[PDB]
């Protein structure tokens, strides 16, 4: 179990909005400890039976929450991923899609320098079966287990989740790091949190075209990962120089193809599965 | 989003970077008349398409008389040009740039992009001007110098000089090169750009630096705060459906195979296309269904995948989502009807009521196959061809 | 050239004129999100088409919830809207404007154009806001006040106050009204406009002036010196051929009849269409062949006249020009056999070699009729239908 | 005979250009008294055997010319129409098409205030058969006669010229006032020059949709024209709100249709011909 658990208290920014409401209502029912939300100009009211504040600080005082999930429109996202960091929140989850690349670029630098953690932005999600859920995903395909999963694609995770529920195994905790080109925490940052964790026996790493955090994770694995890893890369049929949905799923000037990622992920001592059907089948071999 | 050559040169003029003198033209006559507003010959006439390598396709010629200019404009306006960076179709030439011929002494390369790897904006310079940087990169990497913009201080003059020097310039050619560096760098951060490429950055016989060609790429995500740029997009250079699909929150891309895919989520979407190639089929496109398969949205999704005559089967694949897998089947059927679909459709559902939704499709009595899981749905469509 | 509502309001903002707060939107989601960046309800959502009378066609509604905004955007993006100012086809809705609802106290009309008659730019104001000025003009001309801009002095305050007063405003509502007058007047001269129409110019309950809607027309002849405007044209609102014809120096316009005309010169072009109506035929278009009937130019001319299925005959009529009336016949023939012309063609030449050119057409053996003069060519085409 | 004659000396501005050359070459062969041209930066040379100057003043000195014909690109037209006036030329003919409406609007005001005459802009033309020709038209369909013609359309003139050559009559002098919405001299200005002229027995006035100088001419005719007039209006089949080729041939908000022009041109005591075929036939009736 990593990142969160039944004891993690959470506040949500942009709590009074459509997606904010709908997705909180769910985390409320799965039993996540949502303690209240923030929406400037509406402080001093109640929403889903929880309290609503004007600032991220007013909240972190009155509740002592340590993680925040953001459902705020791109144009203002940078301003609240930052207000969070200032009121000293230690775990930031940002759903929002469409944040300007140069905004993230600046934001990341602050994120490291102040020692804070953000997962996302652009449809991420983090769930520890039975205990906690912050994200947009369906909770009934999961079963408390022993496998860890990191993935850029959100939906590809659902496929790998179910295969491991169906083969008994179970998931320790699931991390979707988001599709943008410059994420708040990448593979290596999450791969390490697993290794050092007991509840997790093996790892499923899901990547796709564009960039090189897949490659880099490889190198870091041969050298510092003791547990076993099963990997899957999406996007072989994909054309060059076109963006396939995800802001960061593009092959720029020949770098970051499907194949290299597989290749270099192999010579690292990982078991590559070429059809996301045999994911379960490959885990059986451990 | 991409910009035209003439639009970039226009932006350059606003920040004081040097460009030749020229005028954008939409008719033979306008081009013809431009010769004299410019000066004495000769002149360079260039097609204005988004792609590059126009030079090697006969899209950029140097001419010597007013009528040679005319002739050229009549030969290209209204026709598609195909370079090695376009597809069989090419991109439509709707404007001719006519600018002054510059005395070329030596061609350099100056450019910049966002390095996902080191997480910084990076500028690259090289002595190898007039050629695909990608080649020079894999073939002679020690010839491409770089510097990285610090996000705490913005661009700084020394960085500009350091490149200037590794390039072996000296004298006033350095001040100039630094001016350009600080400029493009500013434009980069101010207009929220994703990429820049001045190739070739020339050194005139008279000993001055001048931008002869420019490729600008803007960050789509930021258009809401770059209103001026929002206006410069030219829909005529991109696939009309790509845009037609955006209006309905659908991400579309055309490939060239015979099996269409309609999947929800970009990952699963690429994932699926790969598993169809895996069993001998050719995916004909990538289509990500954004906000839940409502009746209408699915329809338009088909309307689009099927505008391609080469398609001979369609593979739907929905997992999870915000719709009870039964109203999806309801919509799929109703979609096949309203549209008038003749090929075989293979649905694959997973989630809630997924059980009965499948039945509702087997009962329907149309050409629809409820597949049992992933590896099945695959073979089933691959089979129906 | 025409401009969109949102582009005008945008220009207004730059010169400090007041407009409501709003955002231009290209997708349901963007519109939906705009609600909160704006403020608390309600909001006004408006289709962005060049024509007017959107109000009476259900293209402008006031709504109250985030989802009513969505719903609206889904129902119009990608579809054509037909007002009483468009043709059976309508104009395509590609953007939704979502702005704040304003408390309306009273609707005024403010506008301006170039009066060919008195040779001045003229502004008109009226108490009759929210309605076709044309009606008020013929029905109640005494309710439309005007002032004329002096070309020696530019706009001046007193003119602004003057209208302000005839309109019966008083107090601060006068200073404000003057500010707007001097503003629009400036924009008119500075951006080389051909027309302005703020209708309705409202007076809020809170007692302030505010522009609720704007129609801007720019002078095509001046685009070469209004680069910013050059970029805002939206080709999607005009007939694609009109533009396709300009590229070849051809002035085209579609009517709805069965006999096509290809004439050289605008006068003779309108003249000809009239003489075809005179003998019971219906001209199907107006096409003026600009720079002499070269082989290619004539071709494209046909290519266009014949893209209309309703055509059943084509009447050529060339008088004078810069081409030997024999190379014209040479071109016409080539044109016919290459495009693949079905219908009957009636040429009518006059000038040099004019009578051997006629022969060359009677010998050709295609379906081409050399007419003897004007009144003949007329009856001959009218006959072949 | 009005405006010009075998004794009118002419210089042409934008003399060294394509259209400038081609059209001068013709006026030179019809025997028009071209005495030289102007092109900034090329003064001190010879072109079609005539002398080329740097400024319109250097010209008007060295030659004593009193009329200038302009073949200069729209973007600079206003600047030379103006330069002419300042060197005191008294008759200006501007061919150029595409001059910004606000430019003409200002230019016209100067043209009146200084007492100078301009015909055009946008394809006009003035020819007195046998004696003089400045314009782009073909000279052999004319025959020295007794009819005067004013017209907005150029080509419609050619039709009316030939009909009157073929019926013996002849033309006194032909004036094409141009198609733009704000011309340098309109119908009334030219209608008066005829009346006061001996060589002209009757008049053919050719108009078209858009504007109202046709109407105004009417009123001025009933009241101050003694000679007889035959009129023709082009554009009945024309649609509303679209520009038909000519910058000023447009029906704006219901004003300036084909019909009203005919009508109001009738009740004025003019003989309206509805088919430009019967133009000759109608002249026969005088
Ligand atoms: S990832 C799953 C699939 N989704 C996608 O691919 C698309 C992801 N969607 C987005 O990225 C949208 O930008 C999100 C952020 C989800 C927003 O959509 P909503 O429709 O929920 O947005 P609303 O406008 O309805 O609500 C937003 C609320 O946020 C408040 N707000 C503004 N600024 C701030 C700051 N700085 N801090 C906190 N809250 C803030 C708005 O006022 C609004 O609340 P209201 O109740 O509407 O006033
Ligand atoms: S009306 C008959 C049918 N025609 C139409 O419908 C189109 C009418 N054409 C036009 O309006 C063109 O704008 C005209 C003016 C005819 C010009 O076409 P050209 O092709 O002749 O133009 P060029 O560029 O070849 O020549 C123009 C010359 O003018 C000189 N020039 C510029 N500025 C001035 C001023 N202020 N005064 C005098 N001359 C001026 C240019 O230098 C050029 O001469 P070059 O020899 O080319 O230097
Ligand atoms: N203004 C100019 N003056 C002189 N040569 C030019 C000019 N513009 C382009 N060229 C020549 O044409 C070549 C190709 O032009 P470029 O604009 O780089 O087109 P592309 O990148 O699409 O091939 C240049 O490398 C240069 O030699
Ligand atoms: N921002 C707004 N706030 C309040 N009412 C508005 C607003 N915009 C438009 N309206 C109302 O809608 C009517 C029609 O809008 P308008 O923009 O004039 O459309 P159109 O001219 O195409 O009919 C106005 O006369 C006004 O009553
Ligand atoms: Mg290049
Ligand atoms: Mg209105």
């Amino acid at each position: 179990s990593i990142l969160i658990d039944k004891n993690t208290k959470v506040i949500c920014q942009g709590f009074t909005g459509s997606q904010g409401t709908f997705h909180s209502e769910q985390a409320i029912a799965y039993g996540t400890k949502m303690v209240g939300g923030v929406t400037p100009g509406k402080g001093g009211t109640t929403h889903l039976g929880l309290p609503v504040f004007n600032t991220v600080r007013e909240a972190v005082a009155a509740t002592g929450a340590t993680a925040s999930v953001i459902y705020v429109p791109a144009p203002f996202c940078k301003d609240s991923i930052l207000e969070a960091i200032d009121a000293g929140i230690k775990l930031i989850i940002t759903i929002t899609e469409g944040i300007p690349t140069l905004d993230m670029l600046t934001v990341k630098v602050k994120l490291d320098e102040a020692g804070v953690r953000m997962i996302g932005p652009n449809c991420p999600g983090v769930i520890t079966p039975g205990e906690c859920k912050i994200g947009i995903q369906p909770g009934h395909i999961h079963k408390p287990g022993k496998v860890g999963i990191v993935s850029r694609s959100g939906t590809l995770t659902y496929e790998a989740v179910k295969q491991t529920t169906d083969y008994g195994f179970g998931q320790s905790t699931c991390v979707g790091i988001g599709g943008d080109p410059i994420p708040g925490s990448n593979f290596i940052d999450i791969l390490e949190m697993f290794e050092k964790d007991p509840q997790t026996e093996a790892i499923v790493m899901i990547g796709e075209i564009g960039g090189s955090a897949e490659e880099e994770a490889a190198a870091y694995i041969k050298e510092h990962v003791t547990k076993p890893v099963v990997g899957y890369i999406a996007g072989v049929t994909a054309p060059k120089g076109k963006r396939m949905g995800h802001a960061g799923a593009i092959i720029a000037g020949g770098k970051g193809t499907a194949d290299e990622k597989f290749a270099a992920l192999e010579a690292a001592g990982v078991k590559t599965v070429r059809s996301l059907a045999d994911i379960g089948e490959a885990l059986k071999t451990v | 989003m991409n910009l035209h050559e003439y639009q970039a040169k226009q932006l350059f003029a606003r920040y004081g970077l040097p460009a030749p003198v020229g005028y954008a033209c939409t008719t033979p006559r306008e081009a013809e008349e431009a010769a004299s507003k410019i000066g004495a010959g000769p002149w360079v006439v260039k097609c204005q398409v988004h792609a590059g390598g126009r030079g090697k396709a006969g899209g950029v010629k140097v001419v010597n008389s007013k009528e040679d200019i005319r002739a050229f404009a009549e030969n290209w306006l209204g026709k598609r040009l195909v370079t090695y960076q376009t597809d069989a179709n090419g991109q439509p030439v709707n404007q001719i740039l006519v600018e002054a011929a510059t005395d070329i002494a030596k061609e350099l390369y100056l450019g910049a992009v966002v390095d996902r790897s080191s997480r910084r904006v990076v500028f690259m310079a090289s002595t190898e001007g007039g050629v695909e940087i990608e080649k020079v990169a894999e073939e002679t990497p020690h010839l491409i110098h770089k510097v990285a913009l610090d996000p705490l201080t913005g661009p700084m003059p020394y960085q500009g000089r350091e490149l200037a020097f590794k390039l072996g310039l000296e004298g006033k050619l350095v001040q100039q090169f630094t001016k350009i560096f600080m400029g493009l760098a500013t434009i980069f951060l101010e207009r929220d750009l994703a990429l820049i490429e001045i190739n070739p950055l020339v050194i005139t016989k008279q000993g001055d630096l001048i931008c002869l060609d420019g490729k600008l790429g803007a960050d789509g995500n930021a258009l809401f705060r770059q209103p001026d740029l929002r206006e410069m997009r030219d829909q005529s250079q991109e696939d009309p459906r790509e845009a037609q699909a955006a209006q309905w929150e659908l991400n579309y891309v055309a490939l060239d195979g015979n099996i269409g895919c309609m999947v929800n989520g970009a990952g699963l979407a690429m994932g699926t296309m790969d598993i169809v190639k895996l069993h001998g089929g050719e995916p004909a496109n990538f289509l990500d269904v954004g906000g839940g398969a409502t009746k209408e949205r699915v329809t338009e999704a088909f309307k689009i995948i099927l505008s391609d005559d080469k398609v001979k089967a369609v593979l739907v694949n929905i997992f999870g989502g915000i719709v009870r897998c039964d109203l999806i089947a309801d919509g799929i059927i109703g979609a096949v009807a309203e549209v008038g679909v003749n090929v075989p459709v293979v649905v694959r559902l997973e989630g809630n009521n997924a059980e009965l939704g499948a039945k509702k499709l087997a009962d329907s009595g149309l050409n629809i196959i409820a597949a049992k899981g992933l590896t099945d749905a695959a073979q089933q469509v691959v089979a129906a061809v």
